[PDB]
């Protein structure tokens, strides 16, 4: 985020497509997007798993 | 029955579609068994595992069983590992590029619509030779001290290509590309602005566009290894563009392998594409397509 | 040189064509006609990176330019071959002129600019609020050729000055003054934007008043 | 303290032969080079780990047991003294104020405004870390 | 006795393994612009000197010393030898400082910019980034050397200056880094 700001706003060169930087912003942003879809699948995993035990009587 | 559990694929018209739809059928089914055994498993607690009236004494407390949790890790890995391998098969026969096509295309894609260019032909029967490659016209796109990538300014466009006949796309007029039936096609894709999305639906597949595909190390180019079906076929862009990202489409029309000679050879006298398919006893405006009203929509006099 | 209006001609079907036109008579509701608007306008509109727009709301924003000097005067000869209408100045290089559209008279630029070009803009060049998501910008990123070619042309809600109402010796002490009030220091300190009442406000509020009571706090007591 | 150190020593075997594995795979039959981006991530996922490990290693073998990290232990082995906690403050929205500020200042190209966050940034730090330390007033 | 971890360095810890992850974007970009150089990776206009970055990393390198110092004199309730060393590594710090914009200058004056050349946006967003780190440990000298003085010379303020330290050795061991990788590894 801060590189496409300096981009925006000082006009340097960091996502030129020239430059390969095109597929450098997808490399960046799901190396976060993915294990950012598990940070909110865990808990809710641990949510249902204390939840079973308790009316299963086991 | 492959009308219900293709989930509504559209049937091939290549060789390739025609066994991508296969793996896709075959993964479905193998998809549905496992379903059914998990929901059939859920179901059959929720129905008879239950409280009764005269239940006291809280049941059997076991929470372990060491030769269950290592056959249950096991039966996966089998299923993954053939559909890898399946589609390990299957991905390596859609990227094949053979040596010799027999038409290329140089497709490009500018902000919010097409422009399709007969690179050259060569058919394999001996019949057929043209060479549309136009460098001269290539050469007036160079931009310069140094530069500052690589010595030139981002201002370059010098690795898009230009060719003798071109059609071009308007907000008022779908693009229509012709195609021989029964022969070997390419498309090299290249962007101006942003990325688009290559998508013939009847193709079963799509390619993305870029600005820079050189540079980005990434491969747009890719074959079709024939068609055997003559006749219009609807294509529209599948990334995100801008504000007319939804009116962009375009219409593919195959035709005899005669047919395309004579459509070419009107196209090189200085006809248009209207005036050119009408020459072929073809419709001259798309018919999958229409152009969009250019108004913003309906709460506009 | 029709080596250049050919190479103009490819570059305006691949950028412009989806709202002016294959003809440049104009998308309806998408974009105007581009007929006997002249290079003038071209070269203002590309120059400044207003041209090519991206979507449709109040105002369109300047930006970083799309194509460099030549591809700008190979589109605004292109543009110009259709209908004719105003020119970009030259020098004896046939370079755009720069340095010698400056006038030598900045008294009567100066007064020529408040009655004119200040009740958008500010005293000195600074913006301006419009109507409902408009306004005039700050002028202090033209360059004479850009400031001359805007009040040739009458851009967006920027009115038109001709030739016969501002002639092409006023023009010149106009854009005078304006480069001057961009590039001369500020006199008596830090020049607080130049705005006037509302900074200075903030600036006593911010920094005199927060010192004082931070003085009578550090003097007085608690409690 | 082990099992905690093993956490991260686990991961950070994984995430070294991934690493490996990515950066040799991509330099032959691979399009274009060693594919920088995703090998530079992955060589430093690794090192976040191994920090941590490293650390937590050295902690668990200058300390002995603890009641937490024993099995049939009391609770009134931990009876005790725990340590210090903040009861209340009212700083933290400040700061929060004093960043937003600075970030709408970013977002809108206006220095002045970055700077007056900046200031406001410092000023309320320096009001949470001088919090608890602050000696009587001297009259 | 002494039976339990220190969790105000435990949390430092964790949030500096963190931090190293925000480098990896900068580096990332370097290595993806260095690739599609072609010939000179260092463009025509750009010349670096060893001339002025090596004492400079030099100072860097001789400041951790002086902190570890006066961490040691924290350890056993000394408030002067503390004082002392910190105030020394301050000045150190301001040094590296100073160095690093007067080399800012001299490339600036060459036609070495941000918005010059590919090589130029990379090399000063990751070295501007490294700085303003750097200003943040001065800060964070500044508010500990303050905080020495308000009150009786807790184990609290010890391990505040042992915290405090941890991240000083955090921005000159990424620094170790960038040297060797952009004047060497050319
Ligand atoms: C060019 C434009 C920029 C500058 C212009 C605007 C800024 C002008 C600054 C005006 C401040 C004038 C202060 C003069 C006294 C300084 C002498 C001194 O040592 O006072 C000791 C005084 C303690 O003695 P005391 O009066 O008996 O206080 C009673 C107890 O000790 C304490 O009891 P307490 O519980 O009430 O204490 C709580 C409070 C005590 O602090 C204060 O009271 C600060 C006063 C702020 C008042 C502002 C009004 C806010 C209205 C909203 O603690 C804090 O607020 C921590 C904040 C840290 C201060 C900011 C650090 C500077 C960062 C620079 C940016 O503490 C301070 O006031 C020092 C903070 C002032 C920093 C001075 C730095 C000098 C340069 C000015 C900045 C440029
Ligand atoms: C940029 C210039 C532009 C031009 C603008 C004009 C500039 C004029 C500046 C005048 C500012 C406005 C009025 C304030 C007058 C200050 C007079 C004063 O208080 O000093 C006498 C002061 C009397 O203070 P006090 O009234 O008894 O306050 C005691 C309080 O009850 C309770 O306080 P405490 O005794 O418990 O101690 C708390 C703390 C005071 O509390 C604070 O520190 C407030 C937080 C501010 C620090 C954060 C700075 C921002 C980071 C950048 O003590 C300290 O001062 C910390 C000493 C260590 C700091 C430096 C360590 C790093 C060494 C690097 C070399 O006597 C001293 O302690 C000696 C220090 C004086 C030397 C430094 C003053 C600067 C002289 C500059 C001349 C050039
Ligand atoms: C306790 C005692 C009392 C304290 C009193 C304090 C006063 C201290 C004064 C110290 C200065 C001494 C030297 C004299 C001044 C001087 O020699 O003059 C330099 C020149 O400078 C500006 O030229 C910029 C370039 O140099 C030019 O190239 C460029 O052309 C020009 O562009 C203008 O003109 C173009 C043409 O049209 C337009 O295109 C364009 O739009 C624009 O208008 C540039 O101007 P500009 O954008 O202003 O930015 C300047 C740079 C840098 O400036 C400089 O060099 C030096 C600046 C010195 C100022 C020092 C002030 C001290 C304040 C603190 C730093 C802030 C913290 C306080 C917060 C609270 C406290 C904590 C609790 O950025 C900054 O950081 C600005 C400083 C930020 C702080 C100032 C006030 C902030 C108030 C906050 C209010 C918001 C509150 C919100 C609450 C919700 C113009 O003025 C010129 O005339 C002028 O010539
Ligand atoms: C009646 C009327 C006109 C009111 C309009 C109210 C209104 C809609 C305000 C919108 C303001 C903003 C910030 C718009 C952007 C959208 C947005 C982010 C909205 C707020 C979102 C929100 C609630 C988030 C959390 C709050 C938060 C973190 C902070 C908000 C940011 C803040 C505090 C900024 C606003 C402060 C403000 C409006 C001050 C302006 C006052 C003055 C006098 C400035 C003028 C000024 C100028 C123009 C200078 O050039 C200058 C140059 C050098 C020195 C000084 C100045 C100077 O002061
Ligand atoms: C291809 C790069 C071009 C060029 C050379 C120009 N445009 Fe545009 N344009 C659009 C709209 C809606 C307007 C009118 C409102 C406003 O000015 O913002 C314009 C305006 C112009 C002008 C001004 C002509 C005048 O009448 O004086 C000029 C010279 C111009 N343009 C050149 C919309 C679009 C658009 C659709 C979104 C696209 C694409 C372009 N413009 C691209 C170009
Ligand atoms: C109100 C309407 C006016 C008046 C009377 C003047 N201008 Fe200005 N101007 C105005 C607008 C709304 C815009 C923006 C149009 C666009 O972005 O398409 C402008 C633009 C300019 C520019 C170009 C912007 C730049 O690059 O900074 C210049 C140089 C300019 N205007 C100058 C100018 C002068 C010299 C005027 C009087 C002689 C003048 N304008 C009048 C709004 C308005
Ligand atoms: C947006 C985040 C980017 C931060 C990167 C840090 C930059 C280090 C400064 C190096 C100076 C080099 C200048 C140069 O050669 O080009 C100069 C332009 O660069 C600048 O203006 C730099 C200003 C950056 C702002 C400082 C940080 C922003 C604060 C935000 C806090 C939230 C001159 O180039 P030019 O003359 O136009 O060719
Ligand atoms: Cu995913
Ligand atoms: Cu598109
Ligand atoms: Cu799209």
């Amino acid at each position: 985020l801060f590189g496409l700001a300096a981009d925006r706003h000082l006009g340097a060169h960091i996502y030129d497509p020239a430059n390969g930087g095109v597929l450098l912003w997808q490399h960046l942003f799901w190396f976060f997007g993915h294990p950012e879809v598990y940070i909110i699948a865990l808990p809710f995993f641990g949510i249902v798993s204390e939840i079973f035990p308790v009316f299963s009587r086991k | 029955w492959s009308d219900a559990l293709a989930l509504g694929w559209p049937t091939g018209i290549t060789p390739e579609a025609k066994l991508n739809r296969e793996l896709w059928i075959g993964s479905v089914i193998a998809s549905f068994a496992v379903g059914a055994i998990v929901w059939g498993l859920i179901f059959w607690t929720s129905a008879f595992h239950r409280k009764k009236a005269t239940d006291t004494e809280l049941p059997r407390q076991f929470g372990y069983n060491m030769p269950l949790e290592l056959t249950l890790t096991v039966i996966p890995f089998l299923i993954i590992s053939v559909l890898f391998y399946f589609t390990v098969v299957v991905q390596e026969r859609m990227m094949h590029k053979d040596p010799n096509p027999e038409v290329v295309i140089d497709v490009t894609a500018f902000q919010w619509n097409w422009k399709f260019g007969y690179q050259k032909i060569a058919f394999a029967d001996g019949s057929f030779d043209y060479d549309g490659a136009d460098p001269e016209r290539k050469e007036a796109m160079t931009s310069r001290k140094v530069g500052p990538i690589r010595g030139m300014t981002p201002e370059d466009r010098t690795y898009l290509n230009f060719d003798k006949i071109e059609t071009l796309g308007t907000s008022s007029e779908i693009p229509v590309l012709v195609l021989p039936a029964g022969k070997r096609i390419e498309f090299v894709l290249n962007s101006a602005d942003v990325i688009h999305g290559f998508w013939v639906p009847e193709f079963l597949f799509k390619r993305d566009v870029l600005p820079e595909p050189k540079a980005n190390n990434s491969d747009n180019v890719f074959q079709v290894s024939e068609i055997q079906q003559t006749g219009a076929f609807v294509g529209r862009c599948t990334e995100m563009c801008g504000t007319f990202h939804a009116m962009m489409n375009f219409e593919v029309r195959v035709v005899e392998p005669n047919d395309f000679k004579a459509y070419i050879d009107q196209r090189n006298a200085g006809k248009t594409n209207a005036e050119a398919l009408a020459a072929i006893n073809q419709p001259p405006l798309a018919i999958t397509t229409e152009p969009f009203e250019s108004r913003r929509g309906e709460l506009v006099p | 040189q029709s080596a250049l209006l050919r190479t103009g001609k490819q570059l305006f079907e691949t950028s412009c064509v989806s709202c002016h036109g294959a003809n440049l008579q104009g998308v309806p509701d998408r974009g105007p006609s581009l007929i006997g608007t002249g290079e003038a306008a071209v070269y203002f509109q590309v120059s400044t990176g207003r041209m090519p727009a991206m979507r449709g709301e109040a105002q369109a924003p300047s930006k970083p330019p799309h194509f460099d000097e030549s591809q700008i005067d190979a589109l605004g000869a292109y543009v110009q071959a259709n209908g004719g209408g105003p020119t970009v100045p030259r020098d004896d290089h046939g370079a755009v002129a720069q340095e010698s559209l400056i006038g030598g008279d900045v008294a009567r630029g100066g007064d020529l600019f408040r009655l004119n070009c200040a009740s958008c803009h500010n005293f000195t060049g600074k913006g301006g609020a419009l109507s409902s998501g408009k306004y005039a910008p700050d002028l202090g990123d033209a360059n004479p050729a850009q400031i001359y070619t805007a009040m040739l042309t009458g851009p967006q809600n920027m009115p038109k000055f001709s030739d016969r109402q501002l002639t092409p010796d006023e023009k010149r002490d106009i854009v005078a003054y304006v480069r001057e009030s961009a590039e001369t220091p500020s006199y008596g300190g830090y020049g607080l934007g130049g705005f006037g009442p509302a900074p200075e406000g903030m600036a006593m509020w911010i920094i005199g008043m927060v010192a004082a009571i931070g003085v009578a706090m550090w003097i007085g007591s608690r409690a | 303290m082990h099992i905690e150190a093993r956490l991260f020593e686990i991961l950070t075997a994984f995430f070294a032969l991934a690493a490996v594995v990515y950066a040799v795979l991509t330099a032959m039959f691979a399009t274009g080079g060693v594919e920088w981006a995703g090998t530079t991530a992955l060589v430093l996922t690794t090192g976040l780990t191994l920090i941590t490990g490293t650390f937590f290693r050295f902690v668990a073998r200058r300390l002995d047991t603890r009641p937490e990290d024993y099995e049939d232990a009391e609770i009134s082995d931990g009876a005790g003294e725990l340590g210090f906690f903040a009861p209340h403050s009212w700083w933290p929205i400040l700061i929060s104020l004093s960043f937003s500020t600075a970030a709408v200042g970013a977002a809108l190209w206006l220095p002045w405004l970055i700077a007056a966050g900046v200031a406001f940034v410092i000023t309320s730090v320096c009001g949470l870390v001088f919090e608890y330390y602050w000696g009587p007033e001297k009259h | 006795s002494l039976n339990r971890p220190n969790m105000v360095s435990v949390g430092t810890i964790v949030w500096l393994s963190s931090e190293l992850m925000f480098f990896a974007g900068l580096f990332a970009m370097y290595f993806t612009a260095r690739a599609q150089a072609g010939g000179a990776w260092p463009p025509e206009p750009t010349e670096l000197n060893l001339a002025l970055a090596v004492p400079v990393t030099l100072v860097l390198i001789a400041s951790s010393f002086t902190c570890q110092m006066g961490v040691f004199a924290a350890e056993r309730g000394d408030v002067f030898g503390l004082r002392r060393w910190y105030v020394i590594t301050f000045l150190m710090g301001l040094f590296f400082v100073l160095g690093q914009g007067y080399e800012y200058i001299h490339l600036v004056e060459h036609g070495t910019t941000i918005p010059g050349s590919a090589y130029g946006s990379v090399f000063y967003l990751a070295t501007g980034f490294h700085g303003l780190h750097v200003i943040g440990g001065l800060v964070a000298f500044v508010l500990l050397l303050a905080r020495t003085k308000m009150s009786k010379f807790t184990p609290a303020q010890a391990t505040a200056a042992i915290v405090v330290s941890y991240y000083w050795h955090f921005v000159d061991i990424v620094w170790i880094a960038l040297f060797a990788t952009i004047y060497f590894v050319r």
